[PDB]
């Protein structure tokens, strides 16, 4: 679970920069893909 | 919609009418342009 | 994996539009084409089971 970092704290989360951080293979989304306030981020890793 | 006008060979007479509904296609295809097709 | 489903669009469908393409999507900034970095199908399946 690497962590489970809770990344949404209170902040803007820009999240184009991932595009940027590396070339990708996989972005599987179950929300919108085009991406809202969520509270909570729970990111894992 | 459409409308066929006997009605004079080639000057319009500045008449009026109207088109009937003829034809529903139910194609569900974005369209923005088109052309005419000529023989 | 029959049935394929559109998950990548540019723009929002109207009433009673279809979308039949295959042709790819590219969702990052860096310009692609074909499949790549930031390029992905637009289409995917649900293996359903």
């Amino acid at each position: 679970y690497a962590w489970n970092r809770t990344r949404i704290s209170n902040c803007v989360a820009d999240y184009s920069v991932l595009y940027n951080f590396a070339p990708f293979f996989a972005f599987k989304c179950y929300g919108v893909s085009p991406t809202l306030c969520f509270t909570n981020v729970y990111a894992d890793s | 919609y459409s409308k066929h006008t006997p009605i004079i060979g080639r000057d319009f007479p500045q008449g009026f009418s109207a088109l009937e509904p003829l034809v529903d296609l139910p194609i569900g295809i974005n369209i923005t342009r088109f052309q005419t097709l000529l023989a | 994996y029959d049935y394929w489903y559109r998950s990548l669009r540019k723009s929002k469908l109207k009433p009673f539009e279809r979308d039949i393409s295959t042709e790819i999507y590219q969702a990052g900034n860096k310009p692609c084409k074909g499949k790549g970095p930031n390029c992905y199908f637009p289409l995917e399946s649900y293996g359903f089971r």
